[PDB]
């Protein structure tokens, strides 16, 4: 219980100003991964005829 | 008993940087957890292109 409470603090320099920068970097990275996820979803539409309602190959 | 005593001594140094820092840490932690979840979701959609 005491070790688990220490691992949540290590990626963060004990300086508040530097932590805000790291938080802003993490917000930019979240927007890029969200756009990539939307595009891959649209290309999804056309390919045509034919075979039933159904099939293998 | 010796390990418990060392860990309790280090935790006491971070707890000294106030509630505001803890809020920031909580936010950072929340954001890292969401990025990790989105990456995990993108990897799972590529394996399905039959």
């Amino acid at each position: 219980a005491a070790k688990e409470k220490l691992n949540s603090y290590l990626d963060l320099a004990p300086n508040p100003s530097l932590v805000k920068v790291k938080i802003e970097e993490a917000k930019r990275e979240l927007k890029a991964t969200e756009v990539e996820l939307t595009t891959k979803v649209n290309m999804m539409e056309f390919v045509v005829p034919e075979p039933s309602k159904r099939r293998l190959k | 008993k010796q390990e418990l005593s060392t860990s309790r001594q280090i935790l006491s140094s971070y707890e000294f940087l106030g509630p505001e820092f803890e809020g920031l840490v909580q936010e950072y932690t929340r954001l890292k957890d969401k990025i990790k979840d989105n990456r995990w979701m993108l990897q799972e959609l590529s394996k399905s292109l039959p």
